[PDB]
């Protein structure tokens, strides 16, 4: 509705020019239009002038032979007017719908390139919401409010130029509503915005109480809170009741007030005009023409103010969008090497990592994993074993220290090669709204529809896949909502198989998993891990026993390291972390 | 069958406001329809007759009419605002008071997302529809019809032209509507797909980036983006055509008023000024008609909301307390299930079936099972949140159905796996069990729950600020904050769901240890799928596929209960 505050544009002219570059390849087509609006706007201010003549010429001196000469002049001007409106709109449609097609491409690509940090820091909704609105604001102004503004400038000056060269006295009588219109509109537009917000406050509070109470309804009854919740609602509703009224009056008094200006105009043009015809100073046709300009000084003036603000808000939305297009992207340094076929050894040398750079997350983490070795990562919430994953795929970079796979530092390996030799299954697995086959194929593009079946067989997933309504071609709508969590985990495992990595990071949940699938997924973990280095964030007893190393973690520090029997025999933080679990 | 509840009840106490509105509107329409007539008379009786008095007097008279229509229009906006607002409050309050009495059976019927959108969006949609009816559903049809009557009264013969301007437009409107409506849907379809693509590339950035397949999503986004460019360039090419066509006809009928009006002045039937007037009334009919066009398009949608809002008021509460129900001063805490058969939706398979067990006051039973074994139905059955199809649920060998709910439920605390906190301070949230609870009482239970340390590491500690739904805290912090809030209640039955598993840092075991110390004189169920979680418990109820598999200790169960061996084999 009402705008909150004028946009804080960091040098608009700079962003204006850059914006003025997106519509450079269609300049000729843009200049063609800008003269259509012109002649359509002029032809607009003409018609009330011609009807003045037709009255002065054909009607008053009865010369109705001259009639069809005039009614052919108008009748064609009309037809052209609606011929330009069509073109100066249909042309603008494809042109403006083309500009924002590009920005969608460009934005979405930056999404693919920008650090995983920008995603991790801000909620997903708030970014789509603000981007998609800042794009619509660009589209709307471009394919409407620009030409709607410009047009009304012509039409305004046009209808004024003409108005004065016919008669000045009357011109000063009718333009004496432009002081009224602007005085009214602004008074009324203060109160509206004030109350619009005052209301938007109380009301958003109300929907808070509403959305939150419906979500945790279960919890409201369990505690008997009904009367108390009711009273909390009630107090906010009687509040809303009083403001919503003030907000509603003041936002709907302009049309009736604008009509009042539209009729006061029509009465000075009839009262002075008709008293200027008695003095033989103007003609009746002349009166009819100014009636044709009376309503050209109210809403058209209002459409002018609002379209300006809409442009202004679009310039700011540009500046936001431009900045997203200026974000740095991930680049593989020119020296970056392709991964030589190694069984994959990993080594961290005194690594320190902080997300916010103020609250340290990892401290001096040092170790070395040799090929074919299964390693276990144990520790509480904030242990820092969940942060390891992102540093081995180099989604984030190490503040101090260095990581390296097979000797070579990760920050000097190709991000493309790196992530191919390293596969990954997470607790929060991700599937796609495509068919089943498409999901499993995703890891390996050039996969056959036999390897998919064959590799689905080994990992126990092929069974339930063939029991799904559409079989292997079952669309997983809403990302597998109609699937058992075990089964989803099973599928996510099978697709990491086809990507045939030489290093595998794992993280298998156990919580909404039925025991039956549980036997299946742990068997599949097995077949996935053989012939592969496997660092594991384990939640199972059957993997921390048969592990080849166990790095116990705490406060982002390495408290212990060794095998099962040893770390129990040391009776340290592992022991507590073990015996107060499986004891 | 359905319900006889009707939104007209809510506008009824404000009927004074609802008639003053359209009446103050007819004042405006008349005031608006008088202006062109007084122009013909200005010329056809005053310019063309040399009376300055006439022109002066009917010049003044026009001002006085123009100001009246404002008092009219403003007045009709002040009143229809009072009416539409009051109405909205009242319908919204009744709606909320309905969702407060709903049960789990009800909040499953409408989905919970929908329930909200009705209680918010729809209440405002209807609130608009009322405002609309009371002012421009009176304005637009009077200006239309009134304009025609004036036209005809000016000169019956020229009116014939109305039968050649009015049907082409009404055809234009219907044709657009029947042909535009499926294409704007086709826009929403393609918008959705763009949203979908962009979302999944944010939700799953870490997968597609890892699988070196970003370009497949660029290919996947192009299909969305092109499907959107086409669905819009089409549906908006109609609009961009209809409007200018509409203006032409409106303009082409102007021609028919000057042409045909040129012959009526000749053949001495029609004054010159009455042609001027006639043109104005021609306009006031043609744009008014267009307003009526826009109005209907609003009605059909606003219509849908009135259906959904009516549903929520015609829904009946699935859990009713008997008129002569027993009060429960205290509760010992025995908990028994005779032949309970339970099912959430009347289409699926029984989540429970012939479930039998009994628990003595103060027991610490572990309700072990995998997901789907109906273990988690306990939470919803013991406090009467759902009634079972067959079987009784009993608390203190009383049937649950037979006792006052505020009594029964005030003695049970549940700690569901999905938890919800409410906008205020933490100390306000925790006192949800008892308002008269003292700081020490609150801290006692916060400590057992393993959260007093974290809360106290906050700038304002207990008086720290909780944001809506508990969005500011972590899941595990919500989990324990919910446990601490359960424990302030002094429940006689206490139901915790150790499922899902989130979260544990070892501090889980610390909680169950501290529970023993205060469940002293209180029954406690603990729904888990973890064996070690079931070993602290004095006894283990095992559920498998809705039937009880075994009710006893680890060793007994290790023998018979084939489900329990199988589970035990999965974990160890």
């Amino acid at each position: 509705g009402p705008i909150l505050e004028k946009p804080a544009l960091k040098n608009p002219t700079a962003t204006l020019r850059r914006l003025l570059g997106y519509l450079r390849p269609h300049t000729f087509t843009l200049i063609m239009v800008f003269v259509f609006v012109t002649v359509s706007s002029i032809l607009g201010v003409l018609s009330p002038y011609l009807i003045g003549k037709t009255i002065d010429v054909v009607f008053v001196p009865r010369r109705f032979d001259l009639l069809p000469r005039y009614m052919l002049i108008l009748g064609t001007i009309y037809a052209l007017t609606s011929l330009l409106f069509w073109l100066q709109g249909k042309i603008m449609l494809t042109l403006s719908q083309d500009v924002v097609f590009r920005l969608r491409k460009e934005l979405f690509e930056k999404l693919q390139r920008v650090p995983v940090g920008f995603f991790d820091r801000t909620p997903h909704g708030d970014i789509i919401s603000r981007v998609i609105n800042d794009v619509d604001n660009i589209n709307n102004v471009l394919g409407n409010s620009i030409i709607q503004f410009f047009s009304g400038i012509v039409t305004l000056a046009g209808a004024v130029i003409m108005m004065f060269r016919v008669n000045v006295i009357l011109s000063l009588v009718t333009l004496s509503i432009v002081p009224l219109t602007v005085l009214i509109t602004q008074i009324v537009s203060s109160q509206t915005r004030k109350y619009f917000y005052e209301n938007q406050r109380v009301l958003g509070q109300l929907n808070g109480i509403i959305e939150e109470d419906i979500s945790g309804l279960t919890v409201i009854k369990l505690f008997t809170r009904e009367e108390k919740e009711m009273e909390k609602f009630d107090r906010v509703n009687e509040s809303l009741r009083k403001v919503g009224t003030k907000a509603q009056i003041f936002s709907g008094v302009l049309p009736p007030l604008m009509n009042m200006v539209n009729n006061l105009g029509f009465a000075l043009i009839s009262g002075f005009g008709g008293w200027l015809a008695l003095k033989d100073i103007i003609t009746v046709g002349t009166i009819a023409t100014f009636i044709g300009y009376s309503r050209q000084f109210t809403r058209p003036l209002n459409e002018l103010s609002n379209q300006f603000n809409m442009i202004q808000m679009a310039l700011a939305s540009a500046e936001r969008i431009f900045e997203i297009l200026d974000l740095e992207e991930e680049k593989d340094d020119p020296d970056a090497v392709e991964l030589r076929e190694v069984r994959g050894e990993i080594e961290f040398k005194n690594v320190w990592f902080s997300y916010d750079k103020k609250k340290p997350v990892l401290k001096d983490i040092t170790f070395h994993i040799k090929p074919g070795q299964k390693v276990a990562l144990v520790g509480p919430t904030g242990s820092g074993k969940t942060t390891i994953v992102n540093l081995l795929m180099r989604f984030y970079d190490v503040d101090r220290g260095q990581i390296l796979v097979d000797g070579i530092d990760i920050r000097k390996i190709k991000r493309s090669s790196l992530r191919s030799s390293i596969g990954i299954v997470l607790q929060d697995t991700i599937l796609f709204s495509t068919t089943v086959k498409e999901n499993l194929k995703y890891g390996n593009p050039g996969a056959t529809d036999e390897e998919i079946k064959e590799a689905a067989k080994l990992t126990h997933s092929d069974h339930f896949i063939k029991h799904l309504p559409e079989g292997y071609e079952t669309v997983l709508t809403d990302n597998g909502e109609d699937l058992s969590q075990g089964q989803r985990q099973l599928l996510a495992i099978t697709r990491a198989f086809l990507a045939n990595p030489k290093i595998l990071i794992l993280d298998e949940a156990t919580c909404n998993v039925d025991t039956k699938t549980e036997k299946s997924i742990q068997a599949a973990m097995w077949k996935l891990m053989e012939g592969k280095t496997s660092i594991i964030i384990a939640h199972r007893l059957n993997t921390i026993k048969n592990a080849d190393l166990i790095i116990v973690l705490r406060d982002g520090e390495i408290v212990e390291m060794g095998k099962h029997d040893e770390l129990i025999q040391k009776r340290g933080f592992y022991y507590e972390l073990f015996t107060s679990q499986y004891g | 069958g359905g319900g006889s509840k009707t939104l007209a009840r809510y506008l009824k106490p404000y009927w004074i406001f609802a008639v003053l509105a359209p009446l103050f509107m007819v004042v405006e329409v008349i005031s608006d329809l008088s202006q062109p007539t007084l122009l013909a008379r200005i010329v056809d009786e005053g310019i063309a007759r040399g009376d300055f008095s006439l022109v002066l007097k009917t010049g003044i008279l026009m001002l006085i009419v123009a100001l009246i229509g404002a008092v009219g229009g403003i007045g009709s906006t002040v009143f229809a605002s009072y009416a539409s607002q009051n109405f909205g409050a009242d319908l919204r309050r009744d709606l909320f008071r309905k969702v407060l009495s709903f049960s789990i059976s009800n909040v499953n019927r409408f989905h919970t997302s929908s329930l909200i959108t009705r209680l918010t969006n729809d209440v405002t949609q209807l609130q608009n529809l009322v405002m609309m009816l009371l002012r421009i559903v009176v304005r637009a049809p009077l200006l239309f019809v009134g304009g025609i009557v004036m036209a005809v009264s000016i000169n019956v013969k020229l009116s014939s032209v109305l039968i050649f301007l009015i049907p082409p437009i009404v055809l234009l409107f219907v044709w657009l509507t029947k042909k535009g409506n499926p294409l704007f849907r086709k826009i929403q379809e393609s918008t959705d797909e763009v949203n979908r693509v962009v979302r999944e590339n944010l939700l799953g950035v870490r997968v597609v980036r890892a699988f070196r397949r970003e370009e497949y999503e660029n290919e996947n986004f192009r299909k969305a983006n092109e499907s959107l460019r086409r669905s819009i360039i089409s549906a908006f090419s109609l609009i961009v055509f209809a409007l200018p066509l509409f203006i032409f006809i409106v303009n082409m009928g102007m021609i028919a008023v000057l042409w045909f009006g040129g012959v009526l002045v000749r053949n001495n039937q029609m004054e010159i000024g009455s042609i001027m007037a006639y043109t104005n009334y021609l306009m006031q009919i043609m744009f008014s008609l267009m307003m009526i066009g826009n109005i209907l398009n609003f009605i059909v949608r606003a219509s849908a909301s009135a259906k959904r809002v009516l549903e929520v008021l015609n829904e009946k509460p699935a859990i009713e307390e008997a008129d002569n129900a027993l009060a429960l001063p205290n509760v010992e805490g025995s908990v028994s299930f005779e032949n309970v058969e339970f099912r959430y939706f009347e289409n699926t398979d029984p989540v429970l079936s012939g479930v039998n067990f009994s628990v003595k006051p103060g027991s610490l039973v572990a309700v072990l099972g995998e997901t789907g074994s109906g273990k988690s139905t306990l939470m919803n059955l013991i406090p009467r949140l759902i009634d079972p199809e067959r079987g009784r649920v009993e608390v203190d060998e009383l049937d649950v159905r037979t006792v006052k709910l505020k009594d029964l439920r005030g003695h049970i605390s549940a700690v569901p796996q999905e938890t919800v906190l409410f906008s205020g301070t933490i100390k306000e949230n925790l006192k949800w069990g008892r308002e008269d609870a003292t700081d020490d009482e609150i801290v006692e239970a916060a400590k057992i729950a393993q959260i007093h340390d974290f809360i106290i590491s906050l700038p304002e500690g207990y008086d720290s600020r909780v944001e809506r739904g508990g969005r500011n805290f972590s899941g595990g912090q919500k989990q324990r904050l919910s446990i601490a809030r359960a424990l302030v209640k002094k429940p006689k039955v206490l139901i915790l769901d150790d499922s899902t598993c989130s979260v544990d840092p070892i501090t889980e075991k610390r909680i169950l240890d501290g529970l023993k110390r205060y469940t002293k004189g209180s029954t406690t169920f603990i729904i888990t799928q973890k064996i070690p979680t079931a070993l602290l418990a004095d006894k283990i109820l095992v559920l498998h596929e809705g039937k009880v598999a075994g009710f006893g200790t680890h060793k007994e169960l290790l023998e018979h209960s084939k489900p329990y061996r199988e589970i035990y084999e999965s974990q160890f």
